[PDB]
């Protein structure tokens, strides 16, 4: 287990990177497509920044 | 490993190693009853390696981690000083090679 | 998930939902004088306001 | 201070006596362990704070997820420090080691907890933030006026676990390996204990450093009066300052 | 919160108190000119033991910081115990001592054992033996073996790379 430990934090890690792309971060959406359909390049770049 | 460490052979894991710790552990212990020295001349005998030991009549003298007893002879011990310092002495006579 | 490994797991603290809803208002009943603040006769320059 | 070594090729100093110096060692092992609560700390009581964090509930996981393995790791340090025999060994009712006197250093009877008089200068040494870990909310509420941190930091979500091991119990492994070590040697750690007087044990100790074990049987008097000055030395110095820990 | 009467004497001129967090403490009440002191009413942590769903879906509550010698409880039920850890509600206390199956802390710890149900118990530090010293008795081995013990340790991990313009602006030229 000391080994499978080290396997499956890394792994982990690597899933939750993928996980947390789902957050607004106070955007008004997750997803960069949305925001450029929904809004022209004025202020898709605050809500991208 | 625990025990006293004989040698280890190396294996490889995944993202680590394991190792096969050969050990020697004892495993009988008995009983004897012992002094640190004996009064043979009025002069002090002490095990230049092992220890003394008796089985309730003679006294033998056996290495520390294996009950090996030996006749108590002049190239088993060391002699240093006379018999009434040390606490703990005994009487016993010691055998010289003729 | 669904399932969950043998062992203890800390969760939130110890939540207590408000029994009921209170107002504390300062003791004043008088209107206050939008007619006398809005219906004015006479309103003051922009200079001397 | 300059110290010029006297060096020549026919010229050799040598001893001629010696002193049994106990020098004193401290080591941490553990520290709190810690639980954070994300929607107690970052969104008091406010429902509409909470539903806007819940899309943060990867981060809280995460962070909720290493604290876990920090708690876990302290636990696991004390283990693998304290727990190397899992013989609880206890001394013999008589103390005959040869004019040694252990008494500072061993569990006493007649205080509700087994700790030694060392171990009770050394838990008295050190002021511990929480000293327990029930703090009931009546308690945190009947005392609004002082300004208590603990009340404060658990108001926020910010908690700190007790360890797993208490501190009787360590105690209780601390004088097994007192014990094991003072009536068996080094022996109780590689395999089963085997009994040997406490004289002839130091004997072996002296002739392990590269002295011959003579020279402790006429000087087990002197030997046997330094180490309980040095332990009586020991106690006076952690009963007086208060940068030793 | 809790609206509690207070000793805080306020200024002529204050209205409200405020923690070193700047959240508000104390309020002068506007109808009576009184002080009431204002507290959360969510406070002390829980845990919940438990075994693997698929053994049990059973549990045991742990709440941290309450006196159970009403409560600040979600249940009480049956089976309370106050362990040194807190309150554990859910398993019932043997005086047995086993090795930790599931530690619930301040020496305490709980299983799933026999009608099965969780159990809570003081763990054991081991097997309690004296050994006879005496001043004049010495135990020798008179055999011995061979024991072969394994020690895994790991040595590396997983080598990550990570391309910024692909995780932050996936196939997006203005991002
Ligand atoms: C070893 O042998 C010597 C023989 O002299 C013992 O010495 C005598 O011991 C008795 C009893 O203590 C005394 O009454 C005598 O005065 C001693 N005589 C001398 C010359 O010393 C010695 O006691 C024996 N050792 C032990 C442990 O019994
Ligand atoms: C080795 O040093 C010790 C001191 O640490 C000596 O023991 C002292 O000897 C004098 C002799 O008059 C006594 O007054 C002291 O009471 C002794 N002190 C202790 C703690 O025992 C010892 O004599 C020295 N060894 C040699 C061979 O000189
Ligand atoms: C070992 O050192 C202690 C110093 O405290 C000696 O004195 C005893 O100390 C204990 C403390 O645990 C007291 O309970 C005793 O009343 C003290 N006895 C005396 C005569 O002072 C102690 O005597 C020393 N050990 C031996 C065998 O002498
Ligand atoms: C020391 O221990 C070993 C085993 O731990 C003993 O060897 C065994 O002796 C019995 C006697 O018939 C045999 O049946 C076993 O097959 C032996 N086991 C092995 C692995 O060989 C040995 O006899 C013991 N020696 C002493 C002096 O006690
Ligand atoms: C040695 O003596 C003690 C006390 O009589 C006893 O308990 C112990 O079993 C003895 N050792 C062996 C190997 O029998
Ligand atoms: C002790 O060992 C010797 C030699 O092996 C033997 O002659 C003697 O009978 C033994 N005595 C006892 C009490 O075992
Ligand atoms: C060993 O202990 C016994 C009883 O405690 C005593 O009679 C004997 O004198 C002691 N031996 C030594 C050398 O002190
Ligand atoms: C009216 O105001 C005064 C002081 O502000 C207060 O004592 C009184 O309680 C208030 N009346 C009622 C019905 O609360
Ligand atoms: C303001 O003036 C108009 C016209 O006289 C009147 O109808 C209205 O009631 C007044 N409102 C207030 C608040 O005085
Ligand atoms: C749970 O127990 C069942 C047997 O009752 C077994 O089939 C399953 O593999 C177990 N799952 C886990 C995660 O242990
Ligand atoms: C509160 O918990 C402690 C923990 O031991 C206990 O000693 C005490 O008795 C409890 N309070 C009351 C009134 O029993
Ligand atoms: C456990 O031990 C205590 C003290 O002897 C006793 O009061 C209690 O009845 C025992 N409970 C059980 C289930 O054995």
């Amino acid at each position: 287990g000391k080994l499978q430990d080290v396997v499956n934090q890394n792994a982990q890690a690597l899933n939750t990177l993928v996980k947390q792309l789902s957050s607004n971060f106070g955007a008004i959406s997750s997803v960069l497509n949305d925001i450029l359909s929904r809004l022209d390049k004025c202020e898709a770049e605050v809500q991208i920044d | 490993g625990k025990g006293y460490h004989l040698m280890s052979f190396p294996q490889s894991a995944p993202h680590g190693v394991v190792f096969l710790h050969v050990t020697y552990v004892p495993a009988q212990e008995k009983n004897f009853t012992t002094a640190p020295a004996i009064c043979h001349d009025g002069k002090a005998h002490f095990p230049r390696e092992g220890v003394f030991v008796s089985n309730g009549t003679h006294w033998f003298v056996t290495q520390r981690n294996f009950y090996e007893p030996q006749i108590i002879t002049t190239d088993n011990t060391f002699v240093s000083g006379n018999c009434d310092v040390v606490i703990g002495i005994v009487n016993n006579t010691v055998y010289d090679p003729l | 998930s669904f399932t969950v490994e043998k062992g203890i797991y800390q969760t939130s603290n110890f939540r207590v939902q408000p029994t009921e809803s209170i107002v504390r208002f300062p003791n004043i009943t008088n209107l206050c004088p939008f007619g006398e603040v809005f219906n004015a006769t006479r309103f003051a320059s922009v200079y001397a306001w | 201070a300059e110290n010029s070594v006297a060096y020549s090729n026919n010229s050799i100093a040598i001893p001629t006596n010696f002193t049994i110096s106990v020098t004193t060692e401290i080591l941490p092992v553990s520290m709190t362990k810690t639980s954070v609560d994300c929607t107690m700390y970052i969104c008091g009581d406010s429902t509409e704070c909470s539903n806007l964090l819940l899309q943060y509930g990867s981060f809280c996981t995460q962070l909720n997820r290493a604290l876990t393995g920090i708690a876990v790791e302290q636990d696991k340090n004390t283990q693998e420090v304290f727990a190397q025999v899992k013989q609880i060994y206890k001394t013999p009712p008589i103390k005959d080691f040869g004019g040694f006197n252990f008494s500072q250093i061993l569990p006493d009877p007649s205080k509700p907890s087994k700790r030694s008089f060392i171990e009770d200068l050394l838990f008295n040494k050190v002021t511990l933030a929480d000293a327990g870990f029930i703090k009931q909310y009546g308690d945190c509420l009947g005392d609004i006026a002082a300004r208590d941190l603990i009340c404060a930091q658990k108001f926020n979500g910010l908690t700190v676990l007790p360890p797993l091991l208490t501190d009787e119990m360590i105690a209780q492994y601390t004088s097994a390996l007192l014990a094991g070590t003072i009536t068996s040697g080094w022996t109780f750690g590689a395999g089963a204990a085997l009994q040997i007087p406490f004289a002839m044990q130091m004997a072996y100790r002296f002739n392990g450093i590269g002295v011959t074990q003579n020279v402790l049987y006429e000087n087990q008097k002197l030997i046997a009066n330094q180490f309980n000055s040095a332990i009586g030395k020991i106690q006076d110095s952690l009963s007086s300052t208060a940068s030793a820990l | 919160g809790v609206l509690t009467e207070s000793n805080k004497k306020f200024l002529p001129f204050q209205q409200f108190g405020r923690d070193i967090a700047d959240t508000t403490d104390a309020v002068r009440d506007p109808q009576t000119l009184e002080i009431l002191d204002i507290t959360p009413c969510s406070f002390g942590g829980v845990s919940v033991i438990t075994p693997g769903t698929n053994t049990s879906n059973q549990v045991a509550v742990l709440y941290q910081d309450v006196n159970c010698t009403t409560w600040r409880v979600y249940s009480t039920g049956s089976n309370v115990f106050q362990t040194r850890a807190g309150c554990l509600i859910g398993a019932e206390h043997v005086n047995n001592s086993y090795e930790c199956d599931i530690p619930i802390g301040a020496g305490i710890c709980a299983s799933y054992q026999t009608s099965q149900s969780i159990i809570a118990y003081t763990m054991s530090l081991g097997a309690e033996n004296s050994v006879a010293y005496s001043n004049n008795s010495i135990a020798i081995p008179t055999n011995f073996t061979i024991s072969v013990t394994t020690e895994i340790l790991p040595v590396s991990m997983t080598k990550t790379s990570v391309d910024c313009t692909m995780y932050i602006c996936g196939d997006s030229t203005e991002c």
